[PDB]
């Protein structure tokens, strides 16, 4: 991982196994077989503690690229965080600036300024692109604030939601666990689809997770593989 | 010139003071802060007035800021460096937090020593096992490193 970009450009879905971190062996290739019938393309994410929000930001901002009209209702839901943040009790001035530095560029790719080029340099430029990532860890801290009482049956024996927040989830590079993941999915609105390598490290058992766990026949708007130490995005063949 | 997300943490700083603390920037080093802490009322540091370096790495609030005592203090927190044993100023630093969330935790340590933090030390181990000499240590290195300095 010693040379990688945050977020990379799209490779073909065949080139995964060229990678050397993969088990070696015939069930890994068969498996990324498989996919390969459904999967065309591959954009890596930087494999790092801050790897599984960066890839759901990802996958909503290449939505929002494709379509306005969704763009303006996440602009304005992600307003609305900013207004839910000071009500929760976050600390005020620091963490707005978070919210407007994330709305001015979603704003200026709303305008038609931004290129598509440009929002990947954006999205690679450590300052600008961990800014809008913190903003993705405020509103599930506070999506989970939000509705502690529903939450707080999975928390630790020793801990409120409050304190796993402000220890788990507030802090850059910490790890996503399942909770943060079930978390952020339902905060930023989306629904996405799973697919491991493995299906021993899915927490549904399965050979792909759908969250939020709906039982409702709509399909997932970004998809993403798993694999030891990383969350990747992937892509459907058309 | 500096991100203004530090400007304004500056100008909060000077305008609102945390009370019991001085903190100001460097002349030289807008990044760089000189602080004095007082020695809380009812705390085995009560008369002491204690020097500590502040700094704002480059890539500051997505990192904590760097801490450390310069005046010597017997606590199970602080270690021979100076540096403190505080969660926010290692993995748990959020960049919601800021300067001045440092400085009263730093304070609040020095009302309730924590020594069951689990970053055992012989400092610390002294603290709950004898915490009637750790405090009269604590009272004789307050006397020692900490009046007659500033």
């Amino acid at each position: 991982q010693k040379s990688v970009p945050l977020v990379a450009t799209l490779a073909p879905f065949s080139i995964l196994c060229a990678e050397y971190d993969n088990e070696t062996s015939a069930a890994f290739l068969s498996k990324a077989t498989e996919l390969s019938e459904v999967y065309g393309e591959i954009r890596y994410i930087r494999g790092d503690g801050n790897c599984f929000y960066r890839a759901i930001l990802v996958g909503l901002i290449e939505i929002m690229l494709k379509d306005r009209a969704r763009l303006e209702k996440f602009i304005a839901s992600s307003r609305d965080w900013t207004r839910t943040l000071v009500e929760l009790g976050f600390p005020d001035w620091t963490c707005t600036d978070f919210c407007d530095f994330f709305i001015e560029f979603l704003e200026k790719i709303h305008s038609g300024v931004h290129t598509e080029e440009a929002v990947y340099t954006i999205l690679n430029d450590d300052g600008s692109a961990n800014y809008i990532l913190m903003f993705f860890r405020l509103i599930t801290s506070a999506f989970l604030k939000q509705n502690s009482e529903e939450y707080a049956p999975f928390i630790d024996e020793g801990m409120t939601v409050a304190q796993y927040c402000e220890q788990e989830i507030e802090p850059m590079w910490k790890d996503a666990d399942h909770l943060a993941i079930n978390s952020l999915i339902k905060a930023a609105g989306t629904r996405v689809r799973i697919e491991y390598m493995d299906r021993t490290a899915a927490p549904n058992g399965g050979w792909h997770y759908d969250i939020p766990s709906d039982d409702q026949q709509i399909a997932p708007e970004i998809t993403l593989l798993y694999r030891p130490g990383h969350y990747d995005v992937i892509y459907k063949k058309d | 010139g500096l991100p203004r997300r530090i400007i304004k943490e500056t100008q909060r700083l000077l305008a609102e003071p945390v009370p019991g603390i001085k903190a100001e920037p460097d002349e030289s080093n807008a990044r760089y802060f000189h602080v004095v802490i007082a020695g809380p009322q009812d705390s085995p540091f009560e008369g002491g007035t204690f020097k500590l370096e502040l700094f704002l790495p480059e890539e500051y609030p997505m990192a904590a800021p760097k801490v450390r005592f310069m005046t010597k203090i017997y606590h199970p927190n602080v270690d021979k460096l100076g540096r403190i044993c505080l969660d926010i100023l290692k993995d748990k630093w959020s960049p919601a937090l800021q300067i001045r969330t440092v400085l009263l935790s730093i304070q609040a340590l020095l009302s309730a020593p924590n020594p069951d933090d689990p970053l055992a030390n012989d400092v610390a181990e002294q603290w709950k096992t004898n915490e009637a000499q750790a405090i009269e240590t604590a009272r004789a290195w307050t006397r020692l490193y900490a009046m007659n300095n500033i």
